[PDB]
């Protein structure tokens, strides 16, 4: 919480007038992890392990959110946090009760220490932040995203091969997490999972 | 689940008799299938497959 | 892929083929409710078979 | 069975230390160091802290009778350390920080592969048979050169305060100045300062 505190309060001299919740922050990203590291054990799954390095990446990706973001508001600050969280912790997790469990866990960490008023659904998919369509970094709107999605890929096709494929919320989804991971200065990905389902293409 | 469903069907629907000419049937056998009905299938899937 | 992809890739699928219409698909959508996908047509009907 | 005694090995490796550092140092100083060590570091107390180290919760396990390189050589380096301090004291001034210095030894060749409490448990003991005119040991004092020559201050905590620009929170080089890494910092450094292997666990 100590050492956290600073990274925040560092990554905080970009928005000045918000360095009063560096502490909750801080105290919410180890609150979460533990948490974290407790409910989800290596005995149901032998990759969920949890090192502090989660939470290390974790303000990285914060400050990079920020570093090219536009003008944030406290609401908007809650919700890229609630991203970075989304996309350090919980992609690992398999599950569909274990997603909702971690749903619950960042509703509980985010009442329990940043209690403001305009956040809404933190759905993994009602919560696309993206830099594609837009020069800077933003929440976007999905239905934008697949208009897009949808002519781009139309381009690819007809430029490169004949392969049909039908765009899918899925789709559109795990499309910003590559993207997430492919715009890292070191950024390696690893897509598990079955067959007959995208990955290559 | 057809029935299930508003799907109706022919109730004396066969597969063979559905998907298969009468002389494709006898041209497999000339080139020598066995006239088992499992073989038939089977030949007409793989010869009706595209792609 | 879980059920509603399946249902949104399959409905996308279906939509350009022609459907004739047939007279008895409607009362039977009153009868099961097994809650499946929105109760609809022929294009549901056939998405939920599958 | 073991070849040797314990106090045997003991006073072969004292006796292989002096064969490098007495030819460097001047013989007034030599025999009296050599002689303040040899008596000091040879009591029986410290056999029946061997005794109280067996039932201790060592990570890899490595046999008391292979432990003492580890006690020796730490000590002698630090002890010949401050040759160039020592000169000037006091015998009692000069007896209480080479005590101090073998105690230290003691711990964290014996307890360094224990989990924090076990260390902080074992200070009593080591204060307890110690004699107790012979200066105390606590886990957070250090020995910094104040002020002039001699003037050793056991102190603790002198955290500097890091300024962090916020771009730094992603130079990988970075770390946070917290008093656990500082003295790991120092101990792993007087470990290679004494040309010893280390095992990172
Ligand atoms: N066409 C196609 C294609 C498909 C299907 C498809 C899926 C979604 C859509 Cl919208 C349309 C079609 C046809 C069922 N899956 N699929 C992949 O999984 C690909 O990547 C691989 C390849 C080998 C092993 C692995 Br594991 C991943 C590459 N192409 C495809």
């Amino acid at each position: 919480s100590q050492i956290y505190e600073i990274y925040y309060k560092a990554i905080f001299k970009l928005v000045p007038e918000f360095r009063s919740y560096t502490e909750p922050f801080a105290r919410a990203s180890v609150h979460l992890y533990n948490e974290c590291k407790a409910r989800y054990s290596t005995g149901l799954q032998s990759h969920y392990l949890f090192s502090p390095r989660e939470l290390t990446r974790l303000v990285r990706g914060v400050y990079t959110a920020i570093n090219t973001g536009p003008r944030q508001t406290l609401r908007s600050l809650i919700r890229l946090w609630a991203y970075e969280a989304w996309r350090i912790f919980a992609d690992r997790l398999v599950g569909v009760k274990e997603k909702n469990s971690f749903e619950q866990l960042l509703y509980e960490t985010v009442d329990k220490y940043l209690p403001n008023q305009d956040l809404g659904n933190i759905s993994s998919t009602s919560l696309l932040f993206s830099g594609l369509l837009s020069l800077d970094f933003k929440e976007v709107n999905k239905t934008d995203l697949v208009n897009f999605i949808e002519e781009r890929f139309k381009t690819f096709c007809d430029e490169e091969l004949e392969v049909p494929m039908v765009i899918h919320e899925s789709m559109v989804d795990h499309i910003l997490r590559i993207d997430r991971a492919l715009k890292q200065v070191q950024g390696h990905m690893m897509l598990i999972g079955a067959s007959r389902t995208g990955k290559t293409i | 689940l057809l029935g299930k469903f508003a799907v109706k069907y022919d109730v004396n629907y066969r597969f063979i008799d559905y998907l298969v000419t009468l002389d494709e049937k006898m041209k497999w056998l000339e080139c020598g299938l066995d006239k088992n009905d499992y073989f038939l299938e089977n030949m007409s899937i793989v010869m009706n497959s595209q792609d | 892929w879980d059920t509603k992809t399946m249902s949104q890739v399959a409905n996308n699928m279906v939509d350009v083929i022609p459907m004739e219409f047939t007279d008895f698909i409607v009362p039977e959508v009153n009868k099961e409710l097994v809650f499946t996908e929105p109760i609809q047509t022929i294009r549901d009907a056939v998405v939920n078979i599958l | 069975t073991d070849v040797c005694s314990i106090s045997s090995k003991i006073d072969h490796l004292l006796n292989k230390s002096y064969e490098a550092l007495d030819n460097k140092l001047s013989m007034f100083e030599l025999d009296k160091l050599k002689d303040l060590i040899s008596d000091s570091f040879d009591m029986a107390s410290l056999t029946n802290i061997f005794t109280c180290s067996n039932d201790l919760v060592h990570i890899l396990g490595v046999r008391t009778f292979n432990k003492l390189e580890t006690a020796v050589q730490l000590a002698v380096h630090l002890i010949s350390s401050y040759r160039q301090w020592f000169q000037n004291l006091d015998d009692k001034s000069l007896k209480d920080v080479i005590t101090l210095l073998i105690k230290r030894s003691l711990l964290y060749a014996l307890a360094g592969d224990s989990t924090g409490e076990s260390q902080r448990a074992f200070i009593q003991t080591i204060n307890t048979y110690f004699g107790h005119d012979s200066q105390e040991l606590s886990d957070y004092s250090t020995i910094v050169i104040a002020n002039d020559k001699l003037s050793f201050s056991s102190f603790c905590s002198e955290i500097p305060s890091v300024s962090l620009e916020a771009h730094e929170v992603m130079r990988p080089d970075i770390v946070i100045p917290t008093i656990d890494t500082i003295k790991h910092e120092k101990i792993f450094y007087d470990l290679l300062n004494s040309k010893r292997g280390i095992i990172l666990c």
